[PDB]
């Protein structure tokens, strides 16, 4: 239901 | 937030979303008071009869936000935790006294438009604020009703109850460190926080100075917006010794 | 902060919002 987020802050 | 309405543009621009890793959900709300501070509920970290007992690579802080799901470029930023500190006496068992967290940023965030510090109120400010009647406000992208869930972040304005009402409304202990807010039913207006609002703030305006305050953190509630019943908050200035000592001492 | 509970797009700019005066009202 969320939009991803970049996949720098999941690192 | 239910019956509530759409918060306007940078209307609360120390909101803070505690967002959920994986799998990717709303966890709580939560309030900016510096650039590496932000305030909670504790039970948004830590309630043992549900399970929850989150660490801090489990969740992720994002700031200035407006959309509940929207990844809100060049507008939002997303900070990762340093380190939770969660009130040394919170009562998860019984009541949820000293319902109250800390969460130290790794990096600073840099303030903006729709990103901004709440102030927390010294001891006059309180006196002067926490009065039955005085009106507070409390956002958050929590649920719609009870029993679905917001496009844009919520507000709602509510007042603060008279403490012998509070008591009367459950069966549940309250305590020195909370305070109730919500119409009465005959007052015929409605509102509440509900589910996913929790750790949000509930603000006041002083009108001595006409900054922000935060006086309460959304911390709990039997239903939401039931009639009869009110949305109970832990009472900041009650705690700001503690919040002071943690900052101090590791920031 | 010295700066603390002023907001950007309304304090700073001396504009209000829909309803803040509802909590105003309310100070009696
Ligand atoms: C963390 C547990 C807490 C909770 O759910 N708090 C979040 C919350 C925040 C605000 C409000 C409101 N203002 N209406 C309601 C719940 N909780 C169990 C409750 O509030 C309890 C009462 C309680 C208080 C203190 C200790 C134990 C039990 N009430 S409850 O009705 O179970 C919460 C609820 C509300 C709607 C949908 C699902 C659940
Ligand atoms: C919660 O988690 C920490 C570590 O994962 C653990 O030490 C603690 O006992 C758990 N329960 C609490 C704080 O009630
Ligand atoms: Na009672
Ligand atoms: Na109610």
């Amino acid at each position: 239901d969320f939009e991803e987020i970049p996949e720098e802050y999941l690192q | 937030i239910v019956e509530g309405s759409d918060a306007e543009i940078g209307m609360s621009p120390w909101q803070v979303m505690l967002f959920r890793k994986s799998p990717q959900e709303l966890l709580c709300g939560a309030s900016l008071i510096s650039d590496r501070w932000v305030l909670t509920a504790a039970h948004c970290l830590l309630y043992p009869p549900w399970d929850k007992n989150f660490t801090e690579n489990d969740l992720l802080v994002r700031i200035g936000k407006h959309s509940r799901t929207r990844y809100e470029r060049n507008i939002e930023k997303i900070s990762m935790l340093e380190k939770i500190y969660i009130h040394p006496r919170y009562n998860w068992r019984e009541n949820l006294d000293r319902d109250i967290a800390l969460m130290k940023l790794k990096k600073p965030v840099a303030f903006s438009d729709y990103i901004h510090p709440v102030c927390l109120p010294d001891r006059e400010t309180a006196a002067s604020l926490l009065q039955a009647g005085y009106k507070g406000r409390v956002t958050g992208w929590g649920n719609l009703k009870e029993t679905g869930q917001p496009s844009v972040l919520q507000v709602v304005n509510l007042p603060i109850v008279e403490r012998p009402v509070c008591k009367d409304s459950t069966r549940i202990r309250i305590t020195d460190n909370m305070f109730c807010a919500g119409y009465k039913p005959d007052e015929g207006k409605r509102g509440d926080a509900c589910e996913g609002d929790s750790g949000g703030p509930f603000v006041m305006k002083s009108p001595f100075n006409n900054r922000w305050y935060q006086m309460g953190i959304v911390s709990w509630g039997e239903g939401c917006d039931r009639d009869g019943k009110y949305g109970f908050y832990t009472h900041v200035f009650r705690l700001k010794k503690w919040i002071q000592k943690v900052i101090d001492q590791f920031g | 902060e010295a700066d603390c509970g002023l907001r950007p797009l309304f304090e700073k700019k001396s504009l209000e919002d829909k309803t803040e005066r509802e909590l105003l009202e309310s100070y009696i």
